[PDB]
């Protein structure tokens, strides 16, 4: 399969006041790992970072191409970008690959920078969004992340609470997929910090 | 076609057909704009030549999109260009980041549409100065441009006939808190400044934006606004 | 797109167009060009609030050629951006880099086709462009508006080109070629007769291209006043 | 057709570009726009020529424009053709970090507009845009920088200058009080307002900028009305001090 | 004056004179006539040499077996109008394997000239055309023009001093229809002398001609190919 | 078909075989599988006829063309340079084309196997086409830098005639071309099966 | 202010008429057909000791077999001599042969009027260059002049430029039908020493021929002094 | 699925003298196992010097006979003088390379007289590779003429034998046997033998008649 | 089928490649040399299908001097490297899709000494050392079992000599030389030839 040619796995969660946004480091081609610490979250702002699973290429043209919009829109309009336009952003640029499209599956997670609510989703490769109060996941261990997911993720978690439950999720699904780990990161953004920690996780 | 700019400079350094374009505009029927606290005003003359003129058919005073309105003095087909470009501008946005679109920013991209004919081929700018109001965060915008393509956000000012009258008077009578109420009875005033004949709820025309978006006040509506005057 | 005849025949069988960009290259500043045996050299004529960098009117081509400019400055860009852009891709499409012959054929041939096509006026310049060929034989040519060109020992062009090349062609002997600081040392005394207010770069057999700085030009400033 | 063909990119008879210095003669009607470089950082400080007691005052600038991350510019001439051009500008500094991932270089993006400029110039059959630019920037090959272009698409780095109304006037004053190599940013911003006082003196006539390196990150912003009004303020002080001995 | 330089510039009179100032590329160019008979058609042209140490200007084209052409005005309209009659027959050829009728090439001249006599910044073909062959109705001459018209005869002639020479064969109409080859080639050489002055007269080196009918494909005959012809008549 | 060329001392040896073979039927016994450019300049030719023919003669087009603007005649660098763009612009069109540049010009002998792909390699021996291995074998066994005119002549020689001994696409005569200072010189047209029966009577 | 595509009231086109009126300012250039060869001069016009004299290429090689000299506007020439080196070779590609000296000539003469503002890609203005083509065909020796318009024509002999005038009528006297190639080759370099303000030297012109068996030669300085004596 | 080739077959031929050239053919037009026509002969006359032996698709070869014809003129118009045979052939391969990837199939041999005089057959293939022969044979029967033509005009795998040139009266009698043997032999090559012979005083054509079955 | 190698250092680059042009079964040349001169500090190591490598390596090589030319200054090893993914990147979706695998080792004056990896999809990578190739499964775990952050130059070819020499062992191919090159502070530095 094409999105499983370099794997990945990207996940982003909910809690009070805060959000979580974590993904692997590898970068490999099929059987053979490349590199440990391909950059996978990319910053679109202060409290706002999106994740980009699947082909590679893919993952760091689609990156570019928002930064790219990105700085455009912050320019012209005079702000940091919404979190609900950023999906909208995304959606429109992938949705212009409708027929040729680019092999990832974006997960954006980020606080409102007037109310500093939570805001989590996903898209499809052809840029379809979906927003959830709870989680959501993309990369080659999809089924493996959600099983995780559905069963640890509780309502109203604070910022220790919700890396314990993002962290867990992640390094267990990885840890059942051969595409996917040689480490992961995760981010925990709160109104007044961002915390980003990397993980003591499986490097086979 | 013609591949040559028609605006040019002269020996001065004056791009002329936008001066003249101003003069089309300055002796157009005249229109008002107030930015209140909570809401905006949009008024004007609607003083067609006779009583023949179905005054329910046509309108000056226009919406964009459910939260943008529009009106002008100058050149009326002109106008109804720019009001069709402006209604695509503000959906090209909405389709794209699924938000309605900021005043500002539909301001800024129908200033880049009037500035296009200053300078592109085969074409005369627009004898148009158009006023625009909004709101987008949770509070009020009102923003003129003008046919060389420059806009200014204003708190308040008139076009037309009698536009230096109309603003001289806004100038000294505006607060920078009125109440919406206040706001359409001021626009509705400096109209009758430069007005020749009886007011109606007929002859004139006035739009309003506030919280739940831009609307054309009805007839009855403006007939209230006029029995205390 | 713009399908006007901008240069056209005159009664008297002129190209006025081209004749007037000729009248904007001899109002810009005086750039000169001498040619020896190892050595090749540019020169050019000059506010105290300027970076001199920025304003440079000498610029490298491809690694063994280089050339000078005078009249419009934003012109002169685009040709030399255009020439960057050839020598490249006359690489790429051959291997064997750039004779200068070659190069100013092209420039040449621009400049030409902007007195002929539809909708352009002419390139508003003159330019002096020198190197070093396959073979290793030292050039210089100079093109025009026009697009003709025509090697030279040594020239001239800008404001008073007639009294600088009528300075070359009397000075222009065996004595001032020898020596690689002899014949700095004559653009100098040229550019003395129409002029810290001298840019001045030189190219060698095998080397790049060198900017000589004002402290390095001040030195030769002595060594011509002796003389 | 060619009767009512104003021919904008021709050669006049004299060797030179009618409607090139007829966009100039525009430019030296509009506002006092200049920029002055510093060895700490680098500044553009303008006239504002929309001043009404009625403007509402929506933006965080009316003349400056910023355009990169490290980079922003300042404008005089037609406003219209300046949001075009800036525009442009962005659109450009982006293309060039979509390709190699690093910010353009001060010189590049100049070079890339004045490139559009010049071909308004020589052919099209438009007239040119009528706007000369102020560009103030940090790279890593360069650093602190100061550009000028105009509407012939001619470019050059300063280390200080002007353009708009009373052009000439403030160039030959900032001749005099310049010093290369020795000024900072607080003694730049002190011949900002001394030249301004000059040519044009309330807060709300004249609008500052700063372009500054702190902790490895470039720093544009804005001052305020309370910063401009004491600098206003230590100027009157200071020219009143000098007139009494 | 105001209607001279645009061709879309119709005049106050009613006229265009930019078509107008294209036909005096013809009437300054020079002599050629055009004839046929029952059996043939022939073209004679007075070939005007630059100096007397040039050669002279070749006058008659060959377009196919069955069509060949005599000019007169701009050498470059000639030789583009030309190559498109050479084109049309060379389709006609192609697609048909039949020699396309001389009245349907001719108007699609008058078509192809007509175009931008009606569009800015385009110019009439400054050339006129006598067009001599022969297909299944017999041998024609036609005439062409800058203006786009075209007029089939029983014979004509154009270029400088071209009015002796259409008084000349006004008179011998019924004459050439009669005619063999020998003489109908005599009565055009004696049309085209008639324009030329007293002092100077036919000449192997100055006279070319062109000749097609039933039993001939379009043979173009310019120097000892013509002594035949003129050795036969020659007197005033 | 069978191409060869290698460097020595006194220049450049070019030899090639004749044979033309649509399918196992030969289509012909006698081709002419080397193109003369200029003087100064040869072309081997491999794989489909038709392509090598067409683009060694746009090539030929091309360096008379250069010989008419530049006013002196083409490198072998920029010659097999060329070349190889014109099988750029038609990657992935299944031309097949498998030449061999050989010149002289001031940079010394030159020697460009160029390809079909794009591919274009400088280099002191080359050898191409279906018997390209079996050329190789006799070619680099007798091979020394330091041959005489004539050791250099009986190795390509030899190296074409037992190629077309075993592959089957590969016969008719050896065509040796031998290039110096001054311009190529055309060595000889033998018949190779006249060769192989020379070799098997020596023994 | 009118059209490049505008004929005058005497039916002739404005742009043609002073492309001609261009060749005038141009230096002058003698071609002289012969049995035994064509020969081609011209003059260099030579404005300083500075400007090196080998790099005015006034005479050029367009095949092994044709030559061409020109007047007039010399950058408007170069865009017409490869465009004929080009038909040269394309041709050979084609056809495996050479060109006629006509073929050739009337290749570049399609090239004449075609200028124009609407309807277009393309030129605005026609060459203002006069060309000698001067080669030799299976048809003997030939000698072709081509103007702006587009005629062309073969000349026994002719000459154009700023005295062309002048050098046609010591044309008329000199040129006989039946001499040698070496009596016409020194018959240019005598036409041209008159006609030149500057005088005549082996650096200041350009010599050159072409023979049934010899291919294109130019002449050197060694070539050009040994004939400078007449 | 749509086949935009077909195989309607006949063989063609042709011979370079000293003073002549022979270029013959049969007159089968085939397709499947039916006969289209029994007189569909594959000579074409070009000029009077030149004369072109087509084979293989019928469709080509009426539009490429079409094409050279119109090319003819078209270098005439320019140029005022016929091609001449090598230049033709020449052309030829331009035509057939222009259709490089969606070929003339079409196997072309050319003869006639080259500008010394002498014999001159050219040989193709369908996309335009050719060289100058002696001899070629091409179309259906190709690979049974062929290695006859090498053996009686070649002289090949013979000693003690003259190698004396071919005499018109022998060559015309060689290209009767050798069309008797294809026609038995192949099913393509049959009906009647079209024999076009160009010397300098110019073209006349012979009809020997074949198998009709 | 060809191989690449790149080992980067504390204040350097080590690269090296292989000198076998193949075709077929042929070992055409033993000399051919596979890097590219990008700048004075930069060298791209390219791998793949036969044309498709010189073609798209020397597009980019001629940019990068265009870039030199245009402005005064070379580009950095991180613009070089996303330049060259750029181009890669958009002719993927594209008629002409350049199928070619590469390393970019270079050294930045203030960012250091940088190896870049690449495969024909346009992934870029950042990498301590990296290699291309059928050999590159054989000599990775050797650069994972003794590379250190602090390896010294004169070490960091003798464990590019266990690499080398494991192809030898047990690799297939030939492949008897290899081209061996530094890049530091100084620029590019050509060295001995691995053979074998
Ligand atoms: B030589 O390469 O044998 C030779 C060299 C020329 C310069 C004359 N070339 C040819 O003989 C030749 C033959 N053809 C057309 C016929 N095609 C093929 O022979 C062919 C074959 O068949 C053997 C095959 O294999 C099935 C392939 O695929 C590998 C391709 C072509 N053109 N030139
Ligand atoms: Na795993
Ligand atoms: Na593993
Ligand atoms: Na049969």
């Amino acid at each position: 399969s094409i999105m499983s040619y370099n794997g990945g796995a990207v996940m982003a969660m909910k809690g009070k006041n805060c959000v979580a946004i974590a993904a692997d480091r590898r970068f490999g081609i099929q059987a053979q790992m490349v590199t440990t610490d391909f950059q996978k979250i990319f910053p679109m702002g202060d409290r706002l970072y999106i994740g980009l699973a699947g082909l590679a290429t893919d993952v760091q043209t689609v990156a570019q191409r928002l930064k790219f919009r990105l700085n455009l829109y912050e320019l012209k309009e005079g702000r940091q970008i919404k979190p609900y336009t950023l999906m909208s952003m995304v959606a429109n640029l992938l949705y212009e690959k409708r027929f040729g499209p680019y092999y990832t599956e974006p997960v954006i997670a980020g606080l409102d920078p007037k109310t500093f609510k939570p805001f989590i989703c996903s898209l499809d490769l052809i840029g379809c969004p979906m927003v959830t109060d709870d989680f959501v996941v993309s990369g080659t261990c999809a089924e493996q992340m959600y099983g995780m997911c559905e069963s640890l993720w509780e309502p109203n978690m604070d910022p220790d609470h919700l890396f314990e439950t993002i962290s867990q999720a992640m390094l267990n699904a990885v840890d059942r997929d051969a595409v996917s780990g040689m480490g992961v990161i995760v981010h925990i953004i709160e109104k007044d910090k961002i915390t980003t920690r990397t993980l003591k996780a499986r490097m086979d | 076609g013609y591949s040559f700019s028609l605006t040019t400079f002269s020996p001065s350094g004056k791009l002329v057909q936008i001066e003249y374009a101003l003069a089309a505009v300055a002796g157009g029927a005249p229109s008002v704009g107030i930015k209140a606290a909570n809401g905006v005003v949009l008024a004007t003359e609607k003083k067609q030549k006779s009583i023949l003129y179905d005054e329910r058919s046509v309108h000056k005073v226009e919406p964009i999109t459910k939260h943008i309105g529009l009106v002008y003095s100058g050149m009326g087909p002109d106008y109804r260009v720019l009001v069709h470009r402006a209604r695509k501008l503000a959906q090209q946005y909405y389709l794209v980041y699924q938000e309605p679109i900021p005043t500002a920013q539909l301001v800024q991209r129908v200033a880049s549409v009037m500035q296009e004919y200053t300078q592109s081929g085969g074409v005369r700018p627009f004898g148009v100065s158009l006023l625009i109001c909004g709101w987008n965060e949770g509070r009020p915008y009102l923003f003129q441009s003008d046919p060389s393509g420059a806009y200014f956000a204003w708190k308040a000012t008139a076009m037309g006939k009698n536009y230096v009258n109309g603003k001289t008077f806004l100038e000294k009578r505006y607060n920078e808190d009125l109440e919406l109420e206040d706001a359409i009875h001021t626009a509705i005033l400096t109209l009758k400044e430069s007005f020749e004949g009886q007011m109606t709820e007929d002859n004139i025309e006035v739009g309003i934006c506030n919280e739940a978006g831009f609307r054309r006040l009805t007839p009855t509506e403006v007939k209230d606004y006029l029995a205390a005057i | 797109s713009y399908d006007r005849a901008i240069t056209v025949f005159s009664p008297d069988g002129h190209l006025f167009q081209v004749e007037y960009a000729q009248e904007a290259v001899k109002k810009g500043s005086t750039a000169v060009g001498v040619r020896g045996r190892d050595i090749v050299v540019l020169g050019v004529e000059k506010a105290k609030l300027q970076d001199e960098r920025t304003v440079r009117k000498i610029c490298a081509l491809d690694d063994n050629v280089c050339m000078a400019f005078a009249g419009l400055t934003a012109d002169a860009r685009i040709v030399i951006n255009r020439a960057r852009v050839e020598c490249q891709s006359h690489r790429l499409t051959v291997e064997d880099p750039v004779t200068v012959e070659y190069i100013t054929r092209y420039i040449a041939s621009l400049k030409q086709r902007y007195t002929q096509s539809n909708g352009r006026r002419p390139f508003g310049i003159s330019a002096l462009i020198v190197g070093f060929d396959f073979d290793g034989t030292p050039r210089l040519y100079q093109t025009d508006p026009s697009g003709t060109y025509h090697a030279w020992k040594a020239n001239a062009i800008g404001r008073g080109a007639k009294s600088v090349r009528e300075f070359l062609e009397k000075n222009y002997t065996d004595e001032a070629i020898e020596t690689d600081d002899l014949t700095i040392k004559l653009v100098i005394k040229a550019l003395l007769e129409v002029v810290k207010n001298i840019e001045l770069a030189v190219m060698r057999r095998d080397q790049s291209l060198k900017i000589l700085n004002p402290e390095e030009i001040e030195k030769y400033v002595a060594e011509i006043e002796k003389e | 057709s060619r009767r009512y063909d104003s021919r904008t990119t021709i050669f006049s008879p004299e060797g030179r570009l009618y409607q090139v210095e007829y966009a100039m003669e525009a430019i030296g009607h509009a506002g006092t726009c200049l920029g002055i470089l510093a060895n700490d950082g680098v500044l553009l400080a303008a006239e504002r020529r929309n001043i009404h007691k009625l403007l509402d005052e929506v933006f965080f600038s009316e003349k400056i424009y910023k355009l990169n991350e490290d980079m922003a510019c300042s404008v005089a001439g037609i406003t219209s053709d300046a949001n075009v051009l800036t525009n442009e500008l962005r659109l450009i500094a982006q293309r060039y970090l979509l390709q190699y991932q690093e910010p353009i270089p001060c010189e590049q993006l100049v070079t890339a507009l004045c490139d559009i400029k010049q071909a308004y110039t020589q052919f099209g059959g438009k007239r040119p845009f009528g706007v000369s630019l102020l560009y103030i920037g940090w790279d890593k090959h360069y650093g602190f920088q100061l550009y000028q272009s105009d509407p012939s698409g001619n470019y050059g780095g300063w280390k200080a200058t002007c353009i708009g109304n009373n052009s000439a006037a403030a160039v030959s004053m900032l001749k005099q009080d310049y010093k290369e190599g020795e000024m900072t940013l607080k003694s730049a911003l002190a011949l900002a307002i001394k030249v301004l006082n000059k040519t044009m003196l309330s807060a709300e006539k004249v609008e500052i900028a700063t372009l500054t390196r702190e902790n490895g990150k470039t720093v544009i912003r804005v001052l305020k009305q309370k910063e401009v009004e004491q600098l206003i303020k230590k100027h009157e002080e200071e020219e009143a001090k000098a007139e009494r001995e | 004056n105001q209607y001279d330089n645009d061709v879309t510039v119709w005049s106050p009179q009613g006229r265009i004179h930019q078509i107008e100032y294209a036909m005096e590329a013809v009437k300054q160019g020079s002599a050629t006539v055009g004839l046929k008979s029952k059996t043939h058609a022939v073209l004679v042209a007075l070939k005007r040499a630059q100096s007397e140490l040039a050669a002279h200007q070749k006058k008659i084209l060959h377009v196919d077996n069955h069509i060949g052409i005599s000019i007169a005005g701009l050498t470059a309209d000639a030789r583009l109008l030309c190559n498109f009659m050479r084109q049309e027959c060379l389709d006609s050829r192609f697609v048909f394997d039949r020699p396309l009728p001389v009245s349907r090439l001719v108007s699609l001249i008058g078509s192809k000239t007509q175009i931008p006599t009606q569009r800015y910044g385009r110019r009439p073909y400054g050339v006129g055309l006598l067009i001599a062959g022969y297909d299944d109705m017999g041998p024609h001459i036609f005439q062409t023009c800058p203006s786009a018209n075209y007029f089939d005869c029983r014979a004509m002639s154009i270029g400088a001093r071209s009015q002796s020479a259409r008084t000349y064969l006004e008179r011998h109409m019924s004459e050439f229809m009669e005619c063999n080859l020998n003489e109908l080639v005599k009565h055009g050489l004696r049309a085209l002398r008639e324009t030329l002055p007293a002092e100077q007269d036919l000449t192997t080196k100055n006279v070319s001609i062109g000749i097609v009918g039933k039993d001939l494909e379009f043979t173009i005959y310019d120097d000892d190919d013509v002594s035949p012809f003129l050795e036969g008549l020659e007197e005033r | 078909t069978t191409t060869l060329a290698f460097k020595f001392q006194h220049g450049v040896i070019a030899a090639v075989d004749s044979r033309a073979s649509a399918g196992s039927y030969i289509s012909a016994l006698r081709v002419n599988k080397v193109i003369e450019i200029n003087p100064y300049l040869l072309g081997t030719m491999s794989g489909c006829a038709a392509d090598c023919q067409y683009w060694e003669r746009l090539l030929a087009k091309e360096c008379r063309l250069y010989y008419l603007r530049n006013g002196e005649r083409i490198s072998v660098s920029a010659a097999s340079k060329l070349l190889s763009n014109m099988m750029c612009q038609y990657r992935g069109m299944g031309l097949s084309m498998g030449s061999m540049i050989c010149g002289w010009d001031k940079k010394g002998p030159g020697l460009y196997y160029v390809d079909e792909h794009g591919t274009r390699l400088s280099g002191n021996m080359f050898s191409t086409g279906s018997g390209n291995t079996y050329a190789y074998g006799v070619m680099d066994s007798g091979y020394r830098p330091n041959l005489s005119p004539e050791e250099a002549y009986d190795l390509g020689r030899r190296a074409i005639a037992y190629a077309t001994h075993r592959d089957s696409y590969s016969g008719g005569v050896v065509n040796m071309y031998h290039m110096k200072e001054d311009g190529w010189v055309k060595v000889e047209s033998t018949d190779v099966s006249d060769l192989l029966h020379q070799y098997r009577e020596a023994n | 202010d009118r059209g490049v595509n505008t004929f005058s009231p005497e039916g002739r086109l404005f742009q043609v008429e002073y492309a001609i009126e261009a060749i005038k300012l141009g230096s002058t250039a003698i071609g002289i057909q012969t049995s035994e060869g064509v020969c081609l001069a011209v003059e260099k016009r030579i404005t300083s000791p500075l400007m090196e004299p080998s790099s005015i290429e006034k005479i050029v090689e367009i095949d092994a077999h044709i030559g061409c000299a020109m007047s007039g506007l010399i950058a408007d020439a170069k865009t017409l001599i490869d465009k004929a080196r080009v038909e040269t070779q394309n041709h050979w590609f084609t056809y495996n042969e050479t060109m006629t000296v006509e073929s050739v000539t009337q290749a570049v003469s399609n090239l004449a009027l075609q200028f124009g503002e609407e309807d277009a890609d393309a030129m605005s203005r026609p060459f203002g260059v006069a060309l000698l083509f001067g080669g030799v065909d299976e048809k003997g020796p030939q000698l072709f002049h081509m103007d702006p318009s587009g005629t062309f024509v073969q000349c026994d002999a002719r000459a154009i430029g700023s005295a062309s005038e002048g050098a046609q009528s010591s044309l008329q006297e000199v040129y006989h039908k039946s001499m040698t190639l070496k009596e016409a080759i020194k018959s240019s370099l005598i036409i041209l020493k008159q006609v030149m303000e500057e005088k005549l030297n082996a650096t200041n012109i350009e010599l050159a021929t072409v023979q049934p068996g010899q291919n294109f030669h130019m002449f050197t300085k060694e070539e050009l002094e040994e004939v400078i004596k007449d | 699925r749509f086949s935009p080739y077909v195989f309607n077959g006949g063989t063609i031929l042709a011979i370079a003298g000293e003073d002549f050239a022979i270029v013959a053919s049969d007159t089968r037009l085939s397709e499947g196992f039916s006969i289209h026509t029994r007189d569909s002969p594959k000579c074409y006359k070009l000029t009077d010097k030149t004369v072109i032996g087509c084979s293989g698709f019928h469709g080509d070869c009426l539009t490429l006979t079409k094409i050279i014809e119109a090319r003819l003129k078209m270098y005439k118009h320019s140029n005022n003088k016929a091609m001449t045979t090598g230049a033709i052939a020449a052309m030829l391969s331009t035509i057939l390379y222009s259709r490089r990837f969606f070929p003339y199939y079409v196997y072309n041999i050319i003869g006639g007289l080259d500008e010394e005089g002498k014999g001159a057959v050219y040989s193709f293939d369908p996309v335009g590779s050719y060289q100058r022969d002696s001899f070629k044979a091409g179309g259906s029967a190709s690979a049974m003429l062929q290695p006859l033509l090498d053996n009686q005009v070649g002289f090949k795998n013979m000693q003690n034998v003259e190698h004396v040139p071919l005499s018109l009266d022998r060559a015309m009698r060689l290209v009767k046997d050798v069309f008797i043997s294809a026609a038995e032999r192949d099913v393509y090559t049959g009906d009647a033998l079209r024999i076009c012979i160009v010397t300098k005083e110019g073209i006349r054509e012979e009809t020997v008649s074949l198998r009709k079955d | 089928m060809e191989y690449l190698i790149g080992i980067q250092g504390p204040d350097y680059v080590l690269v090296a490649s292989d000198r076998v042009a193949a075709s077929n079964i042929v070992q055409m040349k033993d000399d051919h040399d596979k890097m590219f001169k990008m700048s004075e500090k930069i060298l791209l190591l390219c791998v793949g299908e036969a044309g498709d490598t010189v073609q798209f390596a020397e597009y980019i090589q001629k940019n990068v001097q265009l870039y030199k030319m245009r402005n005064g200054y070379e580009l950095s090893p991180t613009a070089a490297a996303n330049f060259t993914r750029r181009n890669l990147a958009d002719c993927l979706r594209s008629r002409t899709p350049y199928h070619v695998n590469l390393l970019l080792a270079g050294y930045d004056e203030h960012e250091g000494p940088a190896l870049y990896y690449m495969d024909y999809l346009a992934a870029l990578a950042k990498a301590p050392f990296a290699a291309h190739g059928y050999g590159a499964f054989l000599t990775l775990s050797i650069l994972d079992r003794y590379y250190t952050p602090t390896i010294s130059r004169e070490r960091a070819v003798e464990l590019l000599r266990k690499c080398l020499e494991e192809l030898q062992k047990r690799f297939i191919l030939n492949l008897p030389t290899f081209s061996v090159r530094i890049i530091d502070k100084n620029g590019i530095h050509d060295l001995d030839n691995i053979s074998f």
